[PDB]
RNA sequence: AUCUGCUUUCUCA
RNA sequence: AACUGAGAAAGC
RNA sequence: AGUAGUAACAAG
């Protein structure tokens, strides 16, 4: 009986920063492809229209919902040509369909999938897809970022003026068919995203008696804009608008679904065992631990190689800074 | 029978409550900070934010897959005809001309 | 009950009358 | 098909196996072989559709003529797969041939559709034929209640159902004719001539007619809306924050009226007795007061019925007063008495003690219930006297057990002995009265035997009966059968010209329940007829929004900036009792506060409501000291003058004031010195700050024990956890 | 060079208020792979160790070895303990009674009636249990259909008298059979290379004692799908004859759950949150005043690993005081399977030549048969650890622990009854808590920090006396307020977690009406009661026809996408008139919204189709919806409400024997429900023969129509021949 | 004053 | 080789 | 190889 391989034990990767980042911005395209809803008739559902419009327009122009849509088509085509064909080598480009702001539509091709023999009779089978995909970062960048792709150079584009390299990564990945459908539903991370942030808009409703949305995002002549928390700018807190924390919300169930495995399902809950403890504190509710080293072994056996849950470990200790710094200033009292 | 066996159990038997400080709550996970450990590496199933698109401006007719990648390949001429290896990294047990 | 059912099937293609006795409740 | 079943039947006993099935296999046992599967049931069914729907042909066809129009190939799309494997193996087709089905397949009647699926179609023509009002940001508290998913004509409890739709669908096969069969005779016939003519299946028309008449009750949060056509919109009705007016299509049976009418009532009442001239915002609300979609005036003209508080509004707005009350089944009118409901700790026959509402003096209703009257005199928990009239057997019986109940007399209550619950499995308090009326309306064998009876009556007219309801030669205790303008107080209180009060707002019900249609208040401030929550919260969020100009009224002012509508609307959820006390306090701690240079501005937010009422000073003229103001409605709703509470938490490191849930920021109306400023002067009515924990004074004393110090006398208070602190008079 | 910190938010918003963004339901769950033997040995492991310390005896029943942590040297430590003390229990199980008087009582009294009233069906209420017949799993009536029919074969006949309780005294008697003889399933290996295996249905004989290990054998596998744990976990089914008495055990304590203000179970749901909800306020408004109250969010670690089925005897012993004897050994006979339970180790291991590319599955008999240095380090050692409770037909002695947990309302009820102590030596504290099966959430109300502790410590050593193991490292404490109960999280009231109904909202895979009803409604209750918004609810809305579309491959009408239907659908857009009135899986488009979400699609786009698509989509005899048999009825559902057969297709098994006896029955249960048309509806009751109710059903039918005029008098004359010969 | 038939999915335990 | 209990939903 | 993670798939 053949040892287990265990997950090996990694550091924190400075590309899963950089990842967060990105994933953030606003891009000048749009991917999402929501289908029509039926017209308004009663003042909900207006209101629900005006909300959509702030809460789309901000995560429809992001990257990240540009890689979801991505995902979510070819873990489509994906399941399509294995079930479709079990016992042939498949070609699966990854296409998207984007839209910049002058309504434009363009495909776009990430690059091409080889989709292996598919008998995929189990759940929990693997069918191999050989991934080509198309680049422009140069690995040798961040040579620890890429151990797992094969990377050629295949020519060069022009944006503009300027030259960009382009490369193509070549990696044998796998899936199975849970992880096709999940990528098929990976649309549901627009709504954990908009829900988290549309209650905080309908609790400022409830404080000043009208729609806030409008106040929250842009801020009108009585509330000025939401500003919320979001990062750090060479170890200063940095304030960021009501759509960009929606923008990071959205990123991070993104990432959920895109490292999500039982590392992270682990983690998660230990370290919301251990962020209630932490809310306790900030409330001066005077929290009692039992065992606090075995919860933090708990939190801490899941983090082994899942770069979603070291990242999230980091931020994690970074936030704990300074909240602890919040305390220090709470403490004269 | 409770008080009973309470006054006769082993006073080791404790729940050991401990009043939560901030100095109490140490950073999780010492060891992601451990430089002698390899930087995690990307595993994503695709390429997130180093996605590179060649976008092709459509007509409003999406014919197939198939069709749509080829002619996105077409414009992109100089991509598609490249049949030159120029191999910048490679992956240990992969095999750069099986996958070339 | 062993008496009943007697007397009732003594009393008894188309048979003029039909036993509701000697039979399962449901039936 | 009887012959062709024969055949079937003689066919399938050909084969051994199913011979011995059927001889084997019991009536009862068929439930069990009907589940007979040898291989498991998957249990990933969106993954399995997923992978289904990208194949050629997941979907099984029907064997017959219809599924034979449906070309092998259309356009080069095999529909259906082909039949050359006829032989004991089956037939499928793809999602294609269901669009083909429905492009080019025959046109089939719809009649079927529209019969079994009335139900939704009912639901539709109640969304359409509705209006919607106006959208309301602000605090909703939705309280989770069992209330009814759809609208029913002919709501019947599941069993009575059960049989009622075997009658219709199954008259052959139903079992023994229960009282079912009987009472809903007329309505089995009706279905049974209406589904004559009908050839869909026998179980989907069973789903239907459950559909039509059991009820599906289910706990959800509701918000002053709980009739079954509110409760279907209720996604839409209102959130956490927002409230949508919605006004349903369809007729409202007028019960639900009247129970939305003595809400409103009731709500207006406890909102105008707090008012100075109670009377006059008390007709200013009820003129403006919808219920549902009609003024509550027209619906208190139109309804027969009410309680204390209808009648008080009745009076105010002009109407003349119907001093009637509902107990179920049974209708009273008062004919006259007087008395004031208290909670006494009632001993149940069964060993059980509850606080119950009992009256006292004497009462006398006329009263009635089916087809049957009567006359009940009534004293504290005793029936003085019942005279009824001859009616059905039934309906006397109704009468006779619905006037015991409502007469709380004392062998009722030692008459229960048996399962009765007054608190459903949620912990919520059920009505003790009428769950004593349901077990009794059931098992009233034991009221008679418990009750005691006497000689009847000999009189000329009145002949008394025993419980087979004939004129025995005995009659039920204090029972016997016979064959035979107001003006209102300004604080609402109902007398009559010679100088009597019959009614006042004291006696109106304190009971506070979701009413069963939407109430509407199209006035300004419609928010303070809301919940001890949404009180709280407007309150204060009121107050925040004029912070800058009540402080510097409290820096300027005196004695004008405690009197607001605001804060006016903020007394009618502080119990009387309290409110001059909880005045005083909040009062007290305020001068303190601005007299020294003591200024907590999260403390002069959370005690400047209470600044309202008269103070009310204890007996040696210094005010009384609370740890936690009570407000009413539920036992979380409270203030905590010192710690956090869930109505009130300030935070100041984020100077973020939590209220109800809700986050509002301080950061702009602030000192930065307030941080660093001590709580212990803002914390007990007349005590400032002298120095930290002295061991010497000894431990931290409590109120009782505060409010007895001497003038410089200092003590141990511990403002919350881990901060004591040194005050003095 | 800033960096996103998603942390950052709870700066601003608490993380009850946050609390969504903690549960990663977007990502795919962890499913387990291979075998289940590792989590079955370890969780036995687990169990004997947690009652080593107790007193191991040897089973003259089964041989097997039993250990008995009951009434055991009380623990020294903080590690999982199983030593409840009986003499604890019982006096927690009298103070809740005499907190509730008559409760005990009234609870049996309504679980002997219910069992009283109960018919042998209920026994197929179940996913799947472990058929002894087969030594499998099987569907629950599968399972329960077998053991009848073995019965029969041993003359126990008690399942012929329609009840429970008649069925249950078969299953005890049977222990006492000598021998017994069932009809098993085996399997004939044809190599064509493939190794074919048919399977045909055949008899079988065992002993007493090895049908007694069947009996109390419990099948082990794994769970798949479970979310929130880093590592797998291991499940069990067990027999037909160990859920017959749990039914009633657990109805019984289901009775006292609900009578207890307590308990979590078995209300659910906005029932649940308003029983919370009103006991928290009321635990906040009988805080003396100036009194600290301090709330305990506590986990139980090894909830069934530390519950001893003894104890579980001795609860209903006691509760069953009152009754008669018959009904107290009814309901104890389950807790007695549950104390000699058998657990079927699984599957085994899987050995494999990694030079040679080979692999071999060792069953669970022959896990021994190997070398131990031929496992891995923990297979080594748990192997080692299992040997002594190893029995060698392959499965082991697990007499402590619970492992199925078949007794959560009975373990509810001894939590409750833990919490019912309420204080300990007259000290300056007070208890009361919420208690779920194994989750609570403690109250404690002193006059300090320092009393609260004290209670709490106290609370933790009863509840280790009563076999209950609070988990230091899961459970923690802070002051009233805020607190986590069953993954509800209260701070001021119970806040809304949205992420947790999240992984609902696709596609429910039933078929395109029911799923886009299924979806629509889930969206409808989660804005009611889950706090999405009515952006968030259109939002939903618009994801959900977009994942529909996509698994339906029925996009818009006009749209450019290109498939086997959406030519069709193209075609009949192009022919459609009133296009606003097709169906979504019809290509037409979208008219959902808010305000709509409780009307079914073709009632809301009922007076839009066009007639001629009306019609077709709602055609009487459409073939795409089974039908029941021209004579055939009115399916009146539309076309889109189809079935796809679920294929339960095994590679190189061709069950054609299954099948076959499943279709027998299945024809006689067809032919059944032709004779009686209320079977389908209403559950027909009888003692007697189905052969004689049909016989009978149809001699009144032909009776009726002779005379009727309905059938001709030749053919009266033929049915009666037909039925004279049945 | 609302309390006094099963199957499948998801969540929780 | 997808168990137990509870809740909601859908279908028969 | 890879997916994945305490044990599996990489067809039978
Ligand atoms: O829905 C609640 C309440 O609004 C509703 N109700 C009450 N009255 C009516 C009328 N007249 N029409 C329609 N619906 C009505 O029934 C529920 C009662 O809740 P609650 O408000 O708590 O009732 P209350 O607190 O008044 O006590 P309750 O015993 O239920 O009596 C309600 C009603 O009956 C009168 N009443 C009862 N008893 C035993 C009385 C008595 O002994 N003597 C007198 N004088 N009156 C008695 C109550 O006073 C109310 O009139
Ligand atoms: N029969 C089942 N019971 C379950 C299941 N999930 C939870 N539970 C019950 O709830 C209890 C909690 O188990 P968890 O899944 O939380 C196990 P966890 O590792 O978190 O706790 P410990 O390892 O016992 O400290 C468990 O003991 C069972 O009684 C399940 O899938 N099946
Ligand atoms: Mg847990
Ligand atoms: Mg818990």
């Amino acid at each position: 009986q053949e040892e287990p391989k265990i997950p090996n034990k990694c550091r924190v990767a400075a590309w899963v920063q950089t990842e967060m980042n990105l994933l953030s911005t606003l891009t000048s395209k749009r991917a999402l492809d929501l289908p029509e809803i039926g017209p308004d008739v009663a003042p909900v559902e207006h209101v629900g229209s005006e909300r959509r419009k702030y809460f789309v327009n901000e995560i429809n122009y992001c990257k990240a919902s540009t890689v979801m849509m991505k995902y979510v088509l070819f873990h489509t085509s994906l399941l399509n040509e294995s079930n479709a064909s079990m016992g042939k080598y498949k070609v699966i480009p990854i296409t998207n369909r984007v839209v910049n702001e002058k309504g434009e539509s363009f495909d776009m091709l990430y690059g091409l999938a080889v989709k292996g023999q598919s008998h995929l009779r189990g759940d929990t089978d693997v069918v191999t897809v050989v991934t080509f995909e198309f680049s422009s970062t140069d690995p040798r960048v961040d040579s620890g970022k890429w151990p797992k792709y094969t990377v050629f150079r295949i020519g060069s584009l022009f944006v503009s003026g300027r030259e960009k390299s382009v490369y193509l990564y070549c990696r044998v990945n796998g899936t199975n068919k849970i992880q096709m459908k999940w990528g098929m539903e990976a649309r549901r991370c627009l709504l954990q995203s908009m829900q988290q942030m549309e209650a905080i808009v309908e609790q400022e409703s409830s404080i000043q008696g009208y729609d806030m949305t409008k106040a929250c995002f842009k801020g009108d002549r009585v509330n000025s804009p939401k500003t919320f928390s979001i990062g750090t700018q060479e170890g200063k807190l940095v304030k960021g608008s009501f759509g960009k924390a929606l923008r990071v919300i959205f990123t991070k169930c993104l990432m959920h679904y895109v490292f999500g495995n039982a590392q992270l399902e682990g983690f998660s809950a230990e370290s919301r065992r251990l962020l209630l403890l932490i809310q306790a504190l900030k409330d001066r509710k005077g929290p009692w631990v039992f065992d606090l080293e075995g919860m933090y072994s708990g939190i801490e056996e899941c983090i082994s190689n899942n770069p979603w849950v070291i990242q999230s470990a980091y931020w994690f200790n970074e936030w704990l800074g300074f909240e602890k710094e919040g305390s220090k200033v709470l403490e004269s009292v | 029978a409770i008080e009973r066996n309470l006054a006769r159990m082993s006073p080791l038997v404790s729940v050991t409550p401990k009043k939560l400080t901030w100095e109490d709550l140490r950073p999780i996970g010492p060891h992601i900070y451990n430089h002698e450990l390899p930087e995690v590496p990307y595993n994503a199933f695709l390429l997130m934010s180093d996605e590179l698109g060649l976008a092709n401006m459509t007509e409003g007719k999406s014919k197939k897959p198939k069709t749509l990648a080829k002619e996105c390949l077409e414009k992109y001429s100089t991509l598609r005809d490249q049949t030159d290896p120029i191999l910048i990294m490679k992956s240990e047990k992969a095999n750069e001309n099986f996958l070339w | 009950i062993c008496v009943h059912l007697e007397v009732c099937y003594v009393i008894s293609l188309r048979p003029q009358y039909e036993v509701i006795e000697g039979m399962p409740r449901t039936i | 098909m009887t012959l062709a079943k024969i055949e079937l039947l003689k066919q399938l006993l050909r084969d051994n196996e199913a011979k011995t099935v059927l001889k084997q296999t019991t009536v009862d046992q068929y439930n069990i072989i009907r589940k007979f599967n040898t291989s498991r049931i998957e249990k990933n069914p969106s993954l399995r559709m997923k992978w289904a729907m990208c194949s050629n042909f997941p979907l099984a066809l029907t064997k017959g003529d219809m599924a034979n129009r449906i070309p092998l190939e259309y356009k080069g799309i095999q529909l259906k797969t082909n039949a050359e494997d006829i032989g004991t193996k089956g037939q499928m087709c793809s999602i294609a041939a269901v669009t083909w089905w429905n492009t080019y397949g025959p046109i089939g009647d719809t009649e079927g559709f529209e019969r079994v699926y009335e139900s939704f179609f009912l639901r539709k023509m109640r969304l359409d034929n509705a209006t919607w009002g106006r959208i309301t940001f602000g605090p909703v508290e939705r309280v989770r209640k069992r209330v009814l998913l759809n609208p029913l004509t002919k709501e019947m409890p599941p069993d009575e159902a059960s049989n009622v739709i075997m009658e219709i669908l199954f008259p052959k096969e139903a079992g023994i004719p229960r009282e079912s069969t009987w009472i809903h005779r007329e309505l089995i016939k009706e279905k049974r001539e209406k589904l004559k003519g009908t050839m869909i299946t026998p179980i989907v028309l069973a789903y239907m007619l459950e559909r039509e008449l059991v009820a599906r009750r289910r706990f959800l949060p509701v918000a002053g809306a709980t009739s079954a056509e509110f409760i279907e919109m209720l996604h839409c009705l209102q959130g956490e924050n927002w409230r949508q007016i919605y006004h349903p299509g369809g007729n409202k049976l007028t019960e639900s009226r009247s129970q939305s009418m003595i809400v409103a009532c009731r709500k207006i009442i406890r909102r105008s007795i707090v008012a100075s001239n109670p009377l006059e915002l008390a007709v200013e609300i009820a003129n403006k007061t919808v219920i549902d979609t009609e003024p509550l005036k027209s619906c208190l003209a139109a309804i027969d019925g009410g309680d204390v508080a209808c009648d008080i509004i009745r009076a105010a707005l002009g109407l003349k007063i119907r001093q009637r009350q509902r107990f179920g089944r049974l209708e009273l009118k008062r004919i006259s008495g007087r008395g004031f409901k208290n909670d006494e700790e009632i001993l149940i026959g069964n060993g059980t003690i509850q606080k119950i509402g009992i009256w006292d003096g004497e009462e006398e209703f006329h009263v009635r219930c089916g087809e049957c009257r009567g006359i009940l005199k009534k004293s504290k928990m005793k029936l003085e006297k019942l005279l009824i009239n001859s009616a059905k057997k039934e309906d006397m019986r109704d009468l006779i057990i619905l006037c015991m109940v409502f007469s709380q007399d004392t062998r009722m209550f030692q008459g229960v002995r048996g399962e009765i619950n007054f608190l459903n499995r949620a912990g919520q308090l059920l009505s003790p009265m009428y769950q004593l009326q349901r077990y009794f309306l059931n098992r009233s064998n034991d009221l008679f035997d418990q009750w005691g009876y006497e000689e009847s009556p000999k009189a000329s007219e009145l002949h008394g009966i025993n419980e087979s309801m004939n004129a025995s030669d005995y009659t039920l205790k204090g029972v016997v059968v016979t064959r035979n303008k107001v003006s209102i107080t300004k604080n609402l209180s109902l007398i009559k010209r010679t100088g009597e009060v019959i009614m006042g707002a004291n006696d109106v019900s304190e009971l506070e329940s979701q009413a069963q249609l939407m109430i509407t208040y199209d006035t300004p401030k419609m928010w303070e007829m809301g919940t001890t929550k949404e009180l709280v919260q407007n309150t204060y969020q009121w107050v925040l929004k004029n912070l800058v100009t009540l402080k510097a009224q409290f820096l300027l002012g005196k004695e004008d900036m405690f009197q607001w509508d605001a804060f006016e609307a903020f007394e009618s959820i502080i119990p009387q009792k309290m409110a001059g006390q909880y005045s005083g306090f909040a009062r007290a701690v305020l001068k303190q506060m601005r007299d020294q240079e003591v200024m907590k501005t999260d403390q002069f937010i959370k005690l400047l409501p209470f600044c309202f009422s008269p103070p009310k000073l204890r007996s040696n003229g210094e005010p009384y000291q609370f740890l936690k103001l009570v407000l009413k409605g539920g036992g979380e709703n409270f203030i905590e003058v010192r710690k956090g509470s869930p109505l009130f938490s300030y935070n100041p490191q984020t100077e973020v004031l939590t209220i109800c849930g809700r986050m509002m920021s301080l950061k702009g109306k602030i000192e930065d010195e307030e941080r660093n400023r001590s709580m212990g002067n803002a914390v007990l009515a007349g005590f400032l700050v002298s120095g930290k924990y002295d061991p010497d004074l000894g431990d931290f004393k409590t109120i009782e024990e505060l409010e007895k110090l001497k003038p410089g006398e200092k003590a141990n208070i511990l403002l919350y956890q881990g901060k004591p602190v040194k005050v003095v008079k | 060079g800033m960096n996103i910190n998603p942390y950052f938010l709870f700066i601003d918003v608490p993380i009850q208020a946050a609390i969504s963004t903690t549960f990663p339901y977007t990502g795919v769950p962890p499913y387990s792979h291979g075998t289940g033997t590792g989590y079955t040995i370890d969780t036995v492991i687990r169990t004997h160790e947690y009652s080593n310390k107790g007193k191991q005896y040897i089973s003259d029943v089964t041989g097997c070895t039993m250990v008995d942590p009951t009434n055991g040297p009380l623990p020294e430590d903080n590690e999982p303990s199983a030593y409840a003390q009986l003499d604890c229990v019982l006096e927690a199980l009298d103070r809740m009674d005499e907190e509730h008087p008559g409760l005990f009582q009234a609870a049996s009294q309504n679980a002997m009636e219910t069992l009283m009233v109960t018919t042998v069906d209920k026994l197929t209420q179940g996913r799947q249990t472990f058929d002894w017949t087969v030594c499998r799993n099987q569907p629950a009536a599968t399972a329960l259909n077998t053991t009848i029919t073995s019965f029969r074969l041993n003359d126990l006949n008690g399942a012929d008298k329609g009840g429970l309780i008649p069925f249950c005294q078969d299953i005890i008697d049977s222990l006492d059979r000598p021998e017994m003889t069932f009809f098993s399933v085996k399997n004939i290996k044809k190599k064509l290379f493939l190794i074919k295996r048919i399977p045909m249905k055949v008899k079988d004989k065992i002993t007493k004692v090895e049908y007694i290990k069947r009996a109390l054998s419990l099948n082990t596998m794994t769970k798949d799908a479970e979310r929130g744990k880093l590592k797998r976990r291991a499940i069990a089914t067990a027999g037909i004859q160990i859920r017959g008495f749990v039914l009633v055990v657990e109805n019984l304590a289901k009775n006292i759950c609900e009578n207890l203000e307590q308990s979590g179970l078995p209300v659910g749901g906005n029932e649940k949150k308003a029983k919370l909800s009103n006991a928290v306020a009321k635990m906040l408004s009988n805080c003396p005043p100036g009194g600290i109250s301090m709330t305990v969010t506590g986990d139980n670690t090894k909830w069934n690993e530390c519950l001893n089925p003894r104890i579980f005897l001795a609860m209903t012993e006691r509760i069953t005081r009152d009754s008669p004897i018959w009904f107290r050994d009814f309901c104890s006979i389950a807790p007695v399977l549950f104390s000699n339970k058998i657990a079927r180790l699984g599957k085994g291991f899987m050995i494999t030549s990694k030079t040679k590319r080979l692999k071999a599955q060792i069953p669970c008999p022959d896990l021994f048969s190997i070398p131990l240095e031929r496992y891995n380090e923990e297979t080594r050692a748990k192997l080692k650890k299992l040997k002594p409770f190893f029995n060698e037909e392959g499965t082991a002695s697990l007499s402590p622990g619970m492992m199925m947990g078949m007794f959560n309302m009975l373990s509810t009820v001894l939590g409750v009854a833990a919490l019912g102590i309420k204080n300990i030596g007259n000290k300056e504290y007070l208890w009361d808590g919420l208690q779920s099966s194994d989750d609570f959430a403690l109250f404690v109300n002193a006059k300090d920090e320092e009393t609260c502790m004290e209670g709490i410590n106290d609370f933790y050593r009863t509840c280790k006396l009563l076999g209950i193991n609070m988990s230091k490292k899961k459970s923690y404490c802070n002051e009233t307020g805020m607190f986590e109960f069953t993954s509800m999280f209260y701070r001021d009231g119970f806040v809304s977690n949205f992420a947790m109904e999240l992984p609902s909202f696709g596609v429910a895979g039933v078929n395109e009406s029911a799923d886009m009803a299924i979806g629509m409604t889930i969206i409808k209750n989660n804005m009611i009661n889950n706090g999405m918004g009515p952006a968030t609810a259109q939002t939903a809305i618009q994801l959900f026809i977009a994942d529909y579309r996509y698994t339906y491959k029925c996009h818009r009408g006009d749209s450019k996408v290109e498939g086997k239907r959406m030519k069709i659908i193209k075609e009949l857009w192009e022919n459609t008139k009133g296009r606003d009135g097709l169906l979504v899986a019809d290509g037409g488009p979208n008219i959902y919204n808010l305000r709509n979400l409780h009307i079914p699609e073709i009632v809301l786009k009922y007076n839009l189709m066009d007639p001629e698509y009306k019609g077709r989509l709602l055609h009487p005899q459409n073939p795409f919806v089974g039908h029941l048999s021209k004579m055939d009825y009115d399916a009146v559902s539309g076309t889109h409400s189809w079935r796809t057969k679920r294929n339960r297709s095994i590679l190189n098994t061709d069950q054609r024997n299954m099948i076959l006896e499943e279709q027998c029955y299945a024809k006689c249960c067809n032919l059944f429900e032709a004779c009686f048309n209320s079977a389908s509806y209403r559950k027909p009751v009888g003692q007697h023969s189905m052969l004689e109710a049909m016989a009978h059903r149809l001699r009144m039918d032909a009776r009726l129509d002779y005379e009727s005029g309905r059938m001709s008098k030749d053919d009266f004359e033929k049915a009666m021949a037909h039925l004279g010969e049945i």
